[PDB]
RNA sequence: UUGGCGGAAAGGCCUUGGGUGCUUGCUGGCGAAUUGCAAUGUCAUUUUGCGUGGGGAUAAAUCAUUUGUAUACGACUUAGA
RNA sequence: GCCCUGAAAAUGGAUGGCGCUCAAGCGUGUUACCUAUACUCUACCGUCAGGGUUGAUAUGAUGCCCUGACGAGUAGGCAGGCGUGGAGGUCAGUGACGAAGCCUAGACCGUAAGGUCGGGUCGAACGGCCUCUAGUGCAGAUCUUGGUGGUAGUAGCAAAUA
RNA sequence: GAAAUUGUUGAAAGGGAAGGGCAUUUGAUCAGACA
């Protein structure tokens, strides 16, 4: 015997889990994230890329188009903490968001389906994006920051 | 805020811009300081020359070659007190001096080059009129300096060629300002003036 | 364009320290522009990334990324102190660094 | 396939060497108490060694558990491996180092079919 | 047999020993190390323009208090001098290693010393009488030499290894979209 | 490519002539997605090595010998196709 | 009140240094800021104290669990443990398919004393546990014995004519 | 066939000592687990 025994073996039954009083409540997005704000995307593929917000979905993430005809961004899910929400305003009360999901995007090249998609929301925008002057040329820029910008002090 | 910062030493102290020169060396900002002869020491010139004196006789007894060394020129009595001002034994005090480079005079292309004060570090600006204040030129003079006619003689010389670039700055610069008042009482001009341009 | 910088520039000056003790695991970033607590007060929370090169080839790339975030202000001038996942080599006093926009509450 | 237990905090990983250790050869690495008078080690002059006490030790519950999850066991025959097959999510088993090497293929074939993890499976084998 | 740490091929080498000689430990570690890596006829005529007082021996780690020469300006040395008692020695045994290699079946041509180690063999002792009848010793300091002689070889080595390496998800996309995109 | 200036560490600056590319000064037409909710997402120059091939160049020093304006030894000063 | 004279010591030197003159000096006031092994909160270790818990079919009642407070220290006292030689009992223990020893910026466990494993070397015995026993643990004593260095290829090997 | 001490080879460092503590970079090396 190189070792004579464990005078006591501990029980290998596991304990259950107490019960958690956490209990999921909706998230509460900022004052600034009303639908229809351009919205300026910080990190990513996109980042720089400025987008129209749609609709918040249910798994605490927005809703977003570029539009893809306008700077190449489709309808895309994106986080509210990573976007910078601008003051320009467009009215969204023209748009069938209620189609869109969060198991719209369920992963399972581009499917064929969502093409069209894209083609039947961003018809919605370009209408009323042409109503004010300079704003199409606006949304196909990218924003970067230059010398001597502050963000502390620079009014989105 | 800029890859190289060119100091103007003219009209400042030799102790309040060293000590804002070696905090902006630690923070690893390269500094280029020009016209250290220019540089003006608070105290009447006796009182300066005076201290010099009682730093010049601090000396090792057995051997003079690996005691202080006094160092004569303008340039580097500014880079005396400013090495002083850093923990120049250590290898991050080390690499902070090889940021700093400090002339007599405006050299070769840092004389192209755009060159900057120090606002808390101007004579004019912190001193009492009054009081009197010695130049860093004429004190390292009297000490053993024997390059401040040398220095004045090219001083003298960069000016002149200075001078003639900027009349034909201030010239050109007076056929932009009538191109940009011609823009002017267009659309396009009006338009900007509502944004704040 | 010719700016792509979403990110703004700052400086590791040293670790929060006494007269002669020091701590490494908290260290101090000046950022650019910021001279005052209450500006330094918005960029609280925002991710900071220290890009440097490396020599032997990790993932086809000899850059690498050490993150970390703002936690609070220091000072009167702006310094703001950081902690970061691994603290900073030390020999990084004067390098710069790289703070974020995001998580943004604009 | 050890228990779940919780995240193994050491509070000290270095090891405690004598003061002077590294300064003679005639001084052993086992740590030793400084009694000395005007020892700096002894009075926690900053700067030093640090000296163990009961601060830093381990959690009850983490106490004596391998990385893996499990607590080492000695085992040198079939019948000393056979008191772990109903505590076989608790303790592993370790081959003495004196075992020879054709006694230990019966000792993996035994562990193998018992589901006990063996720590050493590659001590002494004919690759 | 059983020689110092060697990392050579031993079918293209050839070594021979010396044990137990009466020779100066500090001054053969001095001469075997300037012909560590020599090329071997280029070690024996080096060897033998020493004792003609035409080239030197550096002293490199034993040169204390040791008197200035100019040749030691050809390795970089002021301190040199001329061991030929250790030169004997070790011209010697580079002989007998020329022969073993000549005994397996080696070119001559490509020879070089790979290997050469000099350490302290047991001392031999005698005593010397001092002042006020007192008696010190007058050790003898011997050396064990060895080397070894090795054929040269061209065509190192290639193909060396993979070298895998980890890819992310996302990164890859802009990989496969730098040809997607440009050539 | 033309011409001029610049020696304080010039090694930079100004300028002529055409060639070619871009132009968001203005009006358009297509392309972006799947890198799937963030992971610097590589974009510097530094030296050296190694091969392709477009030009150029075709030496010395040291030891030894010798000298004594030198010299403890090195060094120094000389000489010798 | 401040400043100056009074006010002279021997290596070169000390508001800590640089330096500072509407101070970065002095007197005084208002705030902001820097952080000690201090305070507050939380986790873990140990100690102490107060309690809960022998129901049968399970393994430790010197056990498990709950709660609170506390933690400096020489001389010194006490307690709990680690290690060594030998002895009784036990593991029908390990081993020439390699015991003991030794080497190993290789690994694991313990706050630590230490224990364990892999690899190399090695060749014949050795270990865990429950108890007993002692010629039982070293860095020092101008310690003992033996061995080996730096100094060092150094001092030197120059009286007695060659 | 241990240590002091020494040689060779390999690696690393070195501007009037070296060695140590906390922290991380870099290099080397090791480990863990695939419902």
């Amino acid at each position: 015997s190189a070792q004579k025994a464990p005078k006591w073996y501990p029980s290998e039954d596991v304990a259950a889990l107490k019960k958690t009083r956490k209990a999921a409540r909706p998230q509460k997005l900022r004052a600034s994230l009303v639908p229809g704000t351009v919205l300026i995307l910080l990190a990513g593929r996109f980042r720089g890329k400025r987008v129209v917000y749609l609709k918040h979905l249910e798994d605490n993430t927005l809703l977003i188009s570029g539009p893809f005809k306008v700077n190449g961004v489709p309808l895309r899910r994106v986080n509210a903490r990573y976007v910078i929400a601008t003051s320009t305003k467009v009215s969204v009360e023209g748009v069938n968001v209620e189609k869109f999901n969060v198991e719209y995007f369920a992963k399972e090249e581009i499917k064929a389906e969502r093409v069209e998609d894209q083609k039947v929301v961003d018809k919605a925008l370009i209408a009323e994006i042409k109503k004010t002057p300079l704003l199409k040329q606006y949304l196909s820029a990218s924003f970067s920051l230059k010398n001597g910008d502050k963000p502390h002090m620079l009014k989105f | 805020v800029e890859p190289v910062v060119v100091i103007d030493g003219k009209g400042h102290l030799v102790g309040r811009l060293a000590s804002v020169v070696a905090k902006q060396l630690l923070n690893g900002q390269k500094i280029v300081v020009v016209r250290a002869e220019e540089l003006n020491i608070s105290g009447e010139f006796f009182r300066n020359k005076l201290k010099y004196h009682d730093f010049l006789r601090k000396a090792t007894a057995f051997n003079k070659t690996r005691g202080p060394f006094h160092f004569r020129a303008p340039s580097r009595i500014f880079y005396k007190a400013l090495r002083g001002m850093v923990s120049h034994k250590t290898a991050r005090g080390k690499a902070a001096l090889e940021r700093l480079k400090v002339f007599e005079g405006i050299p070769p292309p840092y004389d192209k080059k755009k060159r900057v004060v120090v606002p808390q570090a101007l004579r004019v600006l912190r001193l009492k009129p009054g009081r009197k204040y010695t130049t860093l030129g004429k004190l390292s003079t009297s000490v053993g300096w024997k390059y401040e006619d040398v220095v004045a003689k090219l001083e003298a010389k960069r000016k002149v060629s200075s001078a003639e670039y900027y009349a034909k700055k201030r010239a050109f610069t007076k056929k932009v300002a009538s191109a940009n008042a011609t823009a002017a009482e267009s659309d396009v001009a009006k338009q900007l003036a509502a944004l704040g341009y | 364009a010719e700016s792509h910088r979403l990110y703004v520039k700052g400086k590791h000056l040293s670790y929060q320290r006494s007269k002669r003790v020091n701590n490494p695991n908290v260290s101090l970033i000046k950022i650019e522009g910021v001279a005052t607590p209450q500006d330094a007060q918005f960029y609280l929370g925002k991710r900071i990334a220290y890009v440097y090169r490396a020599s032997k080839e990790v993932r086809g790339s000899k850059i690498r990324v050490m993150w970390g975030k703002v936690t609070r202000t220091h000072g009167n001038s702006g310094v703001v102190r950081a902690t970061f996942r691994n603290n900073l080599p030390a020999k990084t006093f004067g390098a710069s660094v790289r703070i974020f926009l995001y998580p943004s509450n604009i | 396939a050890s228990l779940p237990h919780p995240k193994i905090v050491k509070k000290h990983t270095k090891k405690f060497k004598r003061h002077h250790s590294d300064r003679y050869h005639r001084v052993a690495e086992n740590w030793r108490k400084q009694k000395g008078i005007d020892s700096v080690v002894r009075r926690r002059f900053r700067g030093n060694i640090s000296q163990p006490k009961i601060g830093y030790g381990s959690n009850k519950k983490t106490k004596f558990l391998s990385p893996s999850g499990h607590k080492t066991f000695l085992v040198a025959n079939v019948k000393d491996l056979e008191t772990l097959t109903m505590h076989t999510k608790t303790y592993a088993a370790e081959i003495a180092h004196n075992i020879s090497a054709k006694n230990r293929v019966v000792i993996l074939a035994r562990a193998k079919a018992l589901g006990i993890k063996v720590t050493n499976p590659k001590g002494r084998l004919a690759l | 047999a059983r020689y110092g740490a060697t990392s050579t091929n031993p079918a293209k080498s050839a070594s021979a020993r010396g044990s137990y000689l009466r020779v100066s430990f500090k001054n053969t570690r001095e001469t075997a190390q300037a012909i560590n890596g020599w090329e071997l006829t280029k070690a024996q005529k080096y060897l033998e323009q020493v004792l003609d007082h035409q080239r030197a021996i550096p002293f490199r780690r034993f040169n204390s208090s040791i008197g200035r020469t100019a040749q030691g300006k050809e390795f970089g040395v002021t301190k040199a001098r001329w061991p030929a008692k250790s030169v004997k020695f070790v011209q010697g045994l580079l002989q007998n290693a020329a022969a073993n290699a000549e005994a397996k079946g080696l070119d001559a041509t490509k020879l070089y010393v790979s290997h050469i180690q000099v350490n302290q063999a047991p001392k031999q002792r005698r005593r010397t009488y001092r002042a006020h009848g007192r008696i010190n010793k007058y050790e003898s300091s011997p050396s064990h030499i060895e080397l070894v002689v090795t054929e040269k070889e061209e065509a190192v080595a290639k193909a060396a290894e993979k070298k895998v390496v980890r890819l992310t998800s996302r990164q890859r996309g802009r990989i496969a979209a730098q040809k997607r995109i440009a050539a």
